[PDB]
RNA sequence: AGUAGUGUGC
RNA sequence: GCUA
RNA sequence: AGUACACUACU
RNA sequence: AGUAGUGUGC
RNA sequence: GUACACUACU
């Protein structure tokens, strides 16, 4: 914003004393972002820029012939005009948020301009062109206008101007002037939420015991503070104000008191140190030893993998049915007499087929014919065991156990001891023994030893030959790092485990309780036999040499076979979503060792590989107890001060059942000893500042830290990297329900049990634990609620509109979800019907309880689980609920609700203790909303709290409080220590530099202990009675639910007292039955524990106003050290993270830092807050909010936990859906700063998985290579199973229409004529018209029909203006149809309705006729209950809502998604109805039938353009991405230095809606707009419903359907009705919060695009991307784009780089020269630099230009006299010794008079109002002023005046004699501001 | 910038335009640059002297840059731009390079 | 055998 | 759990 | 009374 | 389960 | 709007 006038701005900041003047710096900032709007509007519209012209130079511009004796037109002014087409368009901009200004001065100007309309016989068309500053949206109000400029390309940013106004507010913040100053209006209330209050609260035993532990005064203030009514009074403060300024006394003395304890501290605070982790260490292998069972036997070892594996032999054939034969036959001959060999032989002979293998192939390809004929499964067909010789055989690799072959007694050996069917501490082993460890480093050395030998194989396999070139041209050294995984050992050991774990759970789906199965791999050695979740298996390993195996701590036993050795492992029995892990493991293993290589020479591939082999296996707790607390450890190990120690001695909990367990706690405790000794190792970037912005920051790449988990040298980043990342090795849900609900239990009851006897008091002084300090919690909540609410006037305003509560309850999506609910009633019918059926279930399951829990309980609270929407359709057909607004609701039920229940169950996550989650009944979650709400919107003001930061933008609230950081701590040290550095320019100027001023960062990342449970609740009471925009009837009800609240019951879980009752011990000290007294009752009474995440809002508003009174403490302590502080607090619900920035000169810095954590402990204290100073760890560098870091100011996070997510489950529908969410796994690694190889490491792996999961890897049985003409997979389109192949930049922006997206660009970039090739897409797609179609390839030719008739339609034409997106598409063709039943559904409430409405004698039609006649409640919600409960049951007649009710885990769909891949379940009906105008179809004559019916089908010229007109000319993203890829120029490449946080723009700049869509669409079901006008969106919502004819081809396909059926139908009416209003849906749509990782700040659209670019090309380094042309379109998102852009912005910049270039570096005196000779004679960007002048001095805009326009001939007067208008600057003259004259732009003035007394003054203007007579005299009497008008007179009308200000300061300035008395009666409001008046001086002419 | 050749005495100032490494507004970083960056500009055809082909350059200031050390407990330096001494033209650096 | 556990479960 |  | 199916590979 | 998001499918 | 997945704080 013109540099210079940014800094006359910030100056004139700074400079700022008065609250009277910051007025007029506000003033002048908006309308300086106004008038900068406006020029670069002007600008990129072409038109001139005018500014102040009155109605009468535009008459006399339009009609320059009529005098103005005739009309006088109104003296308003526009903001600018524009005559054309004999129409006059008055236009007037705006920069506001909302339409609430646009719509007034629309109606100002259209009413004072209907008079003169009609006199001059022209039209005045009225535009209003406003912009969204935070969010640049243009809102355009002349929709004929809009057609006079079809593109505009405005690409400004508003922050230059939002950053002045943050800094100025936050300057002038606890002033309360300057906050009426810039209040909008009043402080208004609504109408009250309740008429009465709720007198049952005074006698509450709640309130009387919070009543009675406070003394007397604070009492009577409480009472009478709860009875305040803000209305009433005269101001609403005025108990705020009196409740402080009781408190201030004691605030005040214990403020100074701990800012005194600055002088008591000394320099030792907790340090890390090798002395205390040792003694940690020991304090732990004592308590660990305590309660643990220590083994030090090596046979007590579980299986570290639970896969043993040998090498393939090539000798054999890799032959299924010789693979049978080998293992049966090398069974068989086991020699030697062990327990279990008898049994190993009997099951070889059980599946000895001989020599038959004709007839066994025979029989089983006879049985896969039969079962893959069907869709559904075959029944009522049993399957009888053919004699194979010597085999039962049921079905291929399925055999039946022969009671004649095997001995009764080893068949139940095999079974009941070596399978387990059938058959008081923790065992663990010694972690600190040295043989266990030495056995475990021989583990790990023979594991290295066989695995790191190659394979013998070819490496090519899906994710090498499909992405290798993009790997390799992203890096080199990443395609050679995967080349040498793919080589190894390692590879083939977990690739064989990975295929055999896979056919090893679509095996045992099939498995009978009499029939083993054998699984078999690529490998023709390893085999696994399955026996009959829990799927249990044993591998098999046929190796030739002994000692040549794989053992892992698996092996059962090596035996002497014939032709080699066998062995066998244990069993293993394993969860399906255990192996569904295990399946996977191939990604998660490639991850992680690309991930810890990635850019480090120094570590060695087979050291990476062999720790990941390892952590990439463990699917047991063992591993879960060592990454989560090395984070812990480690860390606070690294840190300035920590309590490690303490860590150690009570939380580190090491559970090393396996020897990698104990191998990996080796490394953890070395890491914690060398992580200290390396802490002095972590250098700082040199920063580049600017002034402006930070450039290159951070922290240095130099590798001298030890790596953690293998050797070598590594990096800061890569060591956090090492630290952070093994977390996410963790599988989720590993816990068992039986053992950790009683976990929960217990540590909850605990805590209350400690509660209910320790804690008695509630109040204190002294820091006790667990209680509040109570003066200073009222004083610090009195100072933060006058701030908050007095920062906004209508805060009540925004806490009812943004969460509805004038609105219905059925408009509130937590309120109609679908999660689990509680109710409370006598459900006793319901689970003896479930118990009784479960229970004959398992005896009918075993022929081939609740009344117990019931009976014995006798205070059994009874309950049920049911979602929320149907307990919401309950309440309201009860009439419990109604349809009124719902606050009123909510507030009856704060009184008609008493007792609150609770339940609980266990979150199933990947940390070693799972945490406990909350269900609460309906009314809970309705008081509890209320409550929350109104703590949140006032959470959204305060600038600390940082849950009200929507998500992932705190990332970027981190990087500008460190760099506000980083720039404090440069000026300070260059202020304080500015004298001393200038007197330094040897033995004398060392000590003059030992007593200067030395600066300290202190960083805090605290946590805090048990948050929720152990928090004083009664600091809420004060939380609420001192909220000002409450009425006291509503405080009332919120307070006497907050009483109730505190009265509430914890039911426990039927299933876990089924598991108590059913426990047969009595436990030794239970605190369940102690608490439950004896089991008699499943409720216990819970009091100040609140649950979890119920209160996160109100809960983080005192933890800020901690952290503020934190705040003022180290403000008066540093204060007493006469030095400079700069505190910053980041406040999410517990997570903390405070940064101290000092500089100061008396005492050291570590007596700083002890203060500073012995003050953080206290004032975590002082709140009923507690500082987790186990996990609270202090730095000097590193930032860690929630889970975000921030190194230096470079923002930073670890990625690797999006990459390893790239594996995760899906909803398992197709091979599209989820290769779709796949990819979106990657493209938040993206975000993250993930480099670009190891994005399309993880895009591979997202194929691998899906290929995997549908057999479609390269060969496998449903592969299309085979039946498209295509010679790849990146050949395939990705709706029919191909390959992503687009640049990673646009796979980011776009996502997965960039497959499609690339291609339409690589045939622009093929076919376009060559003169048009270097220009934008819309000129290139007007060039289809010259393609010839005979010359495309069979692959294009196929690919274009695939994007002509099955995504596009075939009534399409290429004339249309208003086609659909790719937004309005479903993108899905080839979905598997499943045959599902669809549960139980018996528990709900609205199902039972809905069953009653199928079974009503034709009532089902007025459902769907009420539907149909009101179709908006389709895409949206209602507005009233009969809205909702007809939406409710209608839901039920969808399938897949009917399956998401009932639950289902992943691992069953994965599998079924596997078996099912033959069969026949593609509806090709479907499909074919797509184009032109059976059963169903596997996936290969799905393919088969597709490509033979596109041979059939035509493609023209024509259908191309309809191609290109939709999929690009429709949305204007597509167009600039596609024009980025286009035109784009790359630069210099360069490290990334310093990274920074970018926020995502959007590419659609123009609306054409300015409603919600919910609104537009139930104003266009009728035809009312129902609110403001509406006229425009209906007739654009009109417009396009008829010109791409949706409704036409409605009724089309409804009158079809009806001439195919015959009969009236309404359910295809309804889905097509659907259908359509999901298109209008879209269609209006009127945003996210999308913040990147980026190398520089991307401020623009277009720098956004340009770093996307530049960033993922290579891993090394990045570019500098600029454009060839312009790359944006003009809006219109369902709308073409036939115009492109005229050519101005590539003039500005040729000329810009041009004059600079020349007086950079050509030589002064042959510059003009040169001007010329570069002018007449070169081109800059293909086009002539001469044309680029002749558009510079055609334009509008030549003022920018006038250097250039000199010393070239080209420049007049009018040029220069445009100019002064824009750049104003003041002049004084005549510093003689009596007359000034202070001349500005149409602005003078003229003093005449002596020293003492002033004659007259005669000020000139341009127009005469009182606004800009006060606003010239501001500005011209702010230059050189002789003296300070040292007199008065008496005064009657304008005059000059000056007030005082301290330290020979005045302000000089023109007021009136009327403003001169209001303001020096505002002045004199009885304050603290010591008072000056406004003297006024000579008279104003 | 695609434009015929502009020989001045010994320079082509179109390969100063496409130069890469000679268009820093850095007096050190032009200083301290390399002779192979410097061997794109070279078109003679006839000079006698390097002082008397360099005279077809700037002669203004350039705006380098000092970093000084901040004084703190994270040690740091902190770099910037500042206009240099009347010597630090333009000229002078290619003559130092050379 | 395996999984889980200083709560007996599968 | 589903089918005759 | 039944309760139906994947990999089959350069190894 | 509450929260804060982001992305996929209808 | 519904369903699913992921991250984050509880
Ligand atoms: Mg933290
Ligand atoms: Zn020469």
């Amino acid at each position: 914003m013109d540099y210079q006038e940014y800094q006359q701005f910030l100056a004139r900041i700074n400079t700022a004393r008065d609250a009277c003047v910051a007025k007029d710096i506000d003033v002048d900032l908006l309308m300086a972002r106004h008038d900068y709007f406006g020029r670069e509007l002007c600008k990129s519209l072409n038109i001139e820029y005018r500014n102040d012209v009155p109605f009468i130079d535009i008459i006399l511009d339009i009609r320059p012939e009529v005098d103005p004796l005739t009309i006088d037109a109104p003296h308003i002014t526009p903001d600018n005009y524009l005559y054309i087409n004999n129409v006059l368009y008055i236009i007037d901009y705006k920069v506001s948020v909302s339409n609430e200004s646009s719509v007034i001065t629309y109606d100002k100007y259209y009413e004072l301009t209907r008079d003169i309309s009609d006199r001059l016989s022209i039209p005045i068309e009225i535009v209003i062109i406003r912009i969204d500053p935070v969010s640049r949206d243009l809102h355009i109000n002349s929709d004929r206008f809009k057609e006079l400029y079809p593109t505009i390309v405005v690409d400004i940013n508003f922050n230059q101007f939002f950053d002045l106004k943050q800094l100025l507010y936050e300057k002038f913040g606890d002033d309360e002037e300057f906050l009426l100053k810039v209040a909008h209006g009043d402080f208004t209330l609504t109408a009250p939420w309740c008429k009465t209050g709720c007198p049952e609260f005074w006698k509450h035993p709640i309130y009387k015991e919070f009543k009675m532990s406070m003394p007397v005064p604070e009492r009577r203030l409480f009472e009478e503070s709860v009875k305040f009514n803000a209305y009433e009074s005269e101001r609403w403060n005025t108990n705020l104000v009196k409740i402080r300024e009781y408190t201030k006394k004691d605030y005040s003395e214990h403020i100074s008191k701990s800012a005194k304890n600055i002088f008591l501290a000394s320099g030792f605070y907790k340090q890390p140190n090798k002395n205390e982790i040792s003694e940690g260490w020991t304090l732990m292998v004592e308590r660990v030893q305590d309660q643990r069972e220590i083994s030090k036997s090596l046979h007590d070892q579980k299986p570290s993998i639970h896969f043993i594996w040998g090498a393939h032999n090539p000798g054999n054939s890799n032959n299924a049915t010789f693979k049978l034969i080998l293992l049966s036959k090398s069974l068989q001959s086991i020699k030697g007499i062990s327990t279990y060999t008898e049994a190993f032989k009997s099951l070889g002979k059980m599946m000895d087929i001989g020599d038959k293998a004709i007839e066994y192939e025979e029989f089983c390809m006879s049985l896969k014919s039969k079962a893959r004929s069907s869709w559904k499964q075959i029944m009522n067909k049993k399957l009888e065991p053919k004699q194979i010789n010597n085999a039962l055989v049921l079905w291929e690799q399925q055999f039946m156990i022969n009671n004649d072959l095997i001995d009764k007694s080893e068949k139940l050996k095999l079974f009941k001891n070596f399978c387990g069917i059938g058959k008081s501490k923790p065992k663990i082993l010694d972690f600190d023994d040295a043989n266990m460890y030495l056995a475990s480093l021989t583990m790990m050395e023979q594991s290295k030893k066989i695995l790191s030998k190659s394979n013998g194989l070819k490496p090519d396999n899906f994710i090498l030959n499909e992405f290798g070139s993009r790997i390799k041209d992203a890096n080199k050294e990443t395609y050679d790092n995967m080349h040498k995984i793919f080589e190894t050992g390692y590879w083939q050991c977990i690739s064989d485990f990975s295929t055999l774990m896979k056919n090893i759970l679509s095996v045992s789906q099939y498995n009978r309780h009499n029939t083993f199965r054998i699984a078999m791999c690529a490998n023709n050695n390893v085999f696994a036999i399955v026996f009959p979740a829990t799927v249990v298996y044993s591998i098999i390993v046929l190796h030739k040499e002994e000692e040549n195996i794989f053992n892992p701590g698996c092996l059962h036993g090596t035996f002497k076979c014939m032709n080699g050795y066998i062995s066998i492992s244990r069993a293993i029995r394993l969860d399906k979503e255990r192996c569904q892990r295990i399946v996977s493991s191939p990604g998660l293993f490639l991850t992680t060792c690309l991930l810890f290589k990635h850019d480090n020479p120094t570590l060695v591939m087979s050291d990476i590989m062999n720790f990941s082999i390892y952590t990439s296996l463990s699917i047991t707790k063992s591993v879960l107890s060592l990454t989560e607390p090395a984070r812990y450890m480690i860390m606070n190990s690294l840190a300035i001060s920590s309590n490690v120690k303490d860590y150690i001695a009570e939380k580190f909990s090491p559970y090393t059942k396996t020897l990698f367990s104990v191998y990996m706690t080796r490394l953890i405790k070395n890491a914690c000893f060398d992580a200290y000794d390396q802490r002095q190792r972590v250098q700082l970037r040199d920063i580049y500042l600017s002034d402006y912005d930070i450039t290159q920051k951070g922290i240095k790449d130099n590798r001298e830290l030890t790596s953690i988990w293998f050797p070598g040298s590594v990096t800061l980043k890569e060591y956090l990297t090492q630290i952070y990342l093994p977390f996410y090795f963790n599988a989720k849900g590993l816990h068992e329900k039986h053992h950790v609900m009683v976990d929960l239990a217990k540590t909850i009851l605990e805590i209350e049990c400690e509660q209910r006897e320790n804690i008695k008091e509630i109040w204190s002084t002294n820091c006790t634990k667990q209680t509040v300090n109570l003066k200073i919690l009222i004083h610090s909540l009195c100072k933060n609620l006058l701030a908050d609410t007095s920062r906004h006037n209508h805060l009540r305003n925004r806490i009812e509109n943004r969460n509805n509560f004038r609105r219905s309850i059925t408009t509130i999506s937590t309120f109609t979800s679908s999660k689990s609910c509680l109710k409370i009633g006598d459900f006793r019918k319901e689970k003896e019907l479930q118990s009784v059926k479960q229970k004959k279930i398992l005896e009918v399951q075993s022929r081939k309880n609740y009344e117990m829990l019931r009976n014995a309980m006798p205070n059994y609270t009874d309950y049920i689980s049911t979602k929320v929407f149907d307990r919401l359709y309950e309440l309201l057909d009860k009439k419990v609920l109604t349809d009124k607004p719902v606050i009123e609701q909510i507030m009856d039920m704060m009184i008609d609700h008493k007792k609150f229940y609770f339940t609980f169950f266990n979150k199933g996550q990947k940390t070693s203790k799972d945490r406990e989650i909350f269900v609460g009944e309906y009314e809970a979650k309705m008081c509890m909303y209320a409550v929350e709400r109104i703590a949140k919107e006032r959470c959204k003001l305060n600038p600390d709290e940082m849950i009200s930061e929507p998500g992932d933008g705190k990332l970027k609230v981190l990087e500008q409080k460190s760099e506000q950081e980083i720039r404090f701590l440069v000026e300070t040290t260059r202020q304080k220590n500015r004298e001393i550095d200038e007197a330094i320019e040897l033995g004398k100027i060392e000590k003059l530099s030992l007593g200067k001023a030395k600066g300290l960062k202190m960083e805090i990342n605290a946590d805090m202990s048990k948050w929720s449970a152990q928090d004083v609740f009664y600091k809420y009471f004060w939380l609420i009675a001192l909220d000002p925009i409450l009425y006291p009837q509503e405080k009332e009800r919120i307070l006497y639910f907050m009483c109730n609240y505190m009265d509430k019951e914890l039911i426990l879980p039927d299933e876990l007292l089924f598991n108590l009752l059913d426990q047969k011990v009595a436990y030794q000290n239970d605190i369940i039955a102690t608490m439950t007294n004896q089991l008699n009752s499943n409720t216990v009474l819970i009091k100040r524990n609140w649950l979890q995440g119920n209160f996160n809002y109100t809960s983080s508003y005192v933890h800020s106003c901690a952290m503020s009174v934190y705040k003022e403490i180290l403000k008066e302590a540093i204060t007493l050290l006469d030095g400079s502080i700069l505190v910053n607090s980041l406040v999410h619900s517990d997570d903390n993270q405070t940064s101290i920035t000092i500089v100061q000169d008396k005492m050291e810095n570590d007596k700083i830092i002890d203060f500073a954590m012995k003050e953080f402990e206290r004032a975590c204290l002082t709140f009923g807050c507690q500082a987790n100073m186990k996990k609270t760890y202090v730095t000097n560098c590193i930032k860690e909010f929630v889970s975000l870091f921030n190194l230096y100011g470079e923002p930073f996070s670890i990625y690797g936990r999006f990459l390893l997510t790239s594996v995760g489950d899906c909803a398992y529908i197709g091979p599209y859906e989820d290769l779709a969410s796949r990819i979106s796994s990657a493209q938040t690694a993206i975000k993250h700063g993930c480099p670009p190889s190891l994005a399309w490491v993880s895009i591979a792996i997202s194929h691998w998985m899906t290929s995997l999961t549908y057999n479609m890897l390269p060969g496998q049985s449903n592969d299309p290579i085979d039946y498209f003409p295509a010679e790849n997979r990146k050949d395939i389109p990705i709706e029919l199973n191909g390959v992503l192949d687009a640049p990673l930049s646009m796979i980011s922006t776009v996502g997965l229409e960039s497959g499609n997206l690339y291609f339409l660009i690589k045939l622009l970039s093929k076919y376009t004529p060559v003169m048009q090739k270097r220009e934008s897409v819309v000129n290139q797609i007007a060039e289809v018209k010259n393609w010839k179609v005979e010359d495309l390839t069979d692959n294009e030719i196929f690919r274009l029909k695939i994007l002509r008739y099955l995504v596009l339609d075939a009534e399409m034409d290429p004339s249309d203006i208003m086609g659909e997106t790719s937004d309005m598409r479903g993108r899905s063709i080839l979905t598997p149809r499943k045959f599902t039943t669809a549960g139980s559904l018996r528990k709900l409430y609205s199902f039972s309705k809905y069953q009653d409405r199928l079974s009503s004698p034709g009532g089902m039609v007025e459902l769907f006729t009420y539907l149909l006649e009101k179709p908006e409640l389709l895409v949206t919600k209602g507005e009233d209950m009969k809205d909702y409960m007809e939406s409710v049951i209608f839901r039920y007649n969808s399938k897949r809502f009917k399956e998401s009710l009932s639950i289902q885990n992943p691992a069953q769909l994965f599998i079924e998604q596997i078996l099912f891949s033959h069969k026949p379940v593609i509806d090709f009906s479907g499909i074919r109805d797509k184009y032109i105008n059976l059963g169903k179809v596997t996936f290969t004559e799905a393919y088969r039938l597709l490509m033979r019916d596109l041979s059939s089908l035509e493609l023209t010229n024509d259908d191309i353009q309809v191609i290109y007109s939709y999929i690009i000319l429709n949305d204007p993203m597509m167009i600039t991405i596609a024009n980025t890829h286009i035109l784009s120029i790359y630069g210099s490449p360069q490290r990334r230095m310093g990274m920074s946080c970018s926020t995502m723009p959007e590419f659609r700049n123009l609306k054409l809606i300015h409603h919600s869509p919910a609104l537009v669409l139930r104003a266009y079901s009728k035809n009312n707009p129902d609110p403001t006008e509406m006229a425009r969106d209906l007739v654009h919502l009109k417009e396009f419903v008829e010109n791409t004819n949706l409704e036409e081809k409605m009724k089309v396909r409804i009158a079809m359907n009806e001439a195919e059926k015959g009969q009236r139908d309404i359910v295809f009416e309804l889905k097509e009705m659907t259908r359509f209003y999901q298109v209008c849906y879209e269609y209006v749509k009127s945003h996210k919060i999308k913040v990147f990782i980026l190398p520089a700040k991307s401020y623009t659209t277009t720098d956004f695009c340009s770093l996307m670019q530049g960033n993922l090309i290579k891993d090394k380094e990045w570019y500098t991307v600029h454009y060839l042309k312009q790359i944006l379109s003009g809006g219109h998102k369902a709308i073409m784009q036939h115009n492109a852009t005229s050519e101005q912005n590539i003039a500005f910049e040729c000329f810009k780089l041009i004059t600079h270039f020349a007086d950079s570096f050509i030589d002064s005196l042959s510059r003009s020269a040169f001007l010329q000779l570069i002018i007449d004679e070169f081109s800059y960007k293909d086009v002539k630099v001469s044309k680029l002048y002749d558009i510079i001095k055609n334009g509008y805009n030549r003022t920018d230009f006038i250097p250039l326009l000199f010393r070239t001939g080209d420049l007049r007067q009018a040029d220069l006299d445009k100019y002064d208008a824009m750049k104003s600057h003041e002049r004084v003259t005549w510093n003689d010794w009596i007359n000034l004259t202070i001349t500005g732009y149409n602005r003078s003035i003229t003093i005449i008079g002596e020293d003492n007394k002033l004659t007259y003054a005669e000020l000139c203007l341009t127009r005469k109002t009182p606004e800009n007579i006060t606003i010239s005299g501001r500005k011209l009497l702010g230059s050189r002023h002789g003296l300070k008008f040292e007199n008065m007179s008496k005064i009657q009308n304008y005059y000059i005046t000056y007030r005082k200000k301290d330290r020979h300061q005045f302000v000089y300035q023109i007021h009136s004699h009327e403003s001169i008395t209001r303001r020096n009666e505002e002045h004199m409001a009885i304050r603290t501001r010591i008072y000056n008046e406004i003297t006024p001086v000579c008279v104003v002419n | 910038f695609e434009g015929p050749p502009i020989k001045t005495g010994l320079l082509d100032l179109t390969e100063l335009m496409k130069s890469q490494d000679l268009l820093n507004l850095n007096y050190d970083n032009i200083r301290n640059s390399n002779l192979i960056s410097f061997s794109k500009l070279i078109c003679c055809e006839g000079s006698d002297n390097i002082n008397d082909g360099l005279e077809f350059l700037s002669d203004d200031p350039m705006n380098f840059t000092e970093g000084e050390a901040i004084h703190s407990t994270p040690i740091f330096n902190i770099y910037y731009s500042k206009r240099g001494e009347r010597h630090m033209t333009y000229r002078n650096a290619i003559k130092l390079l050379i």
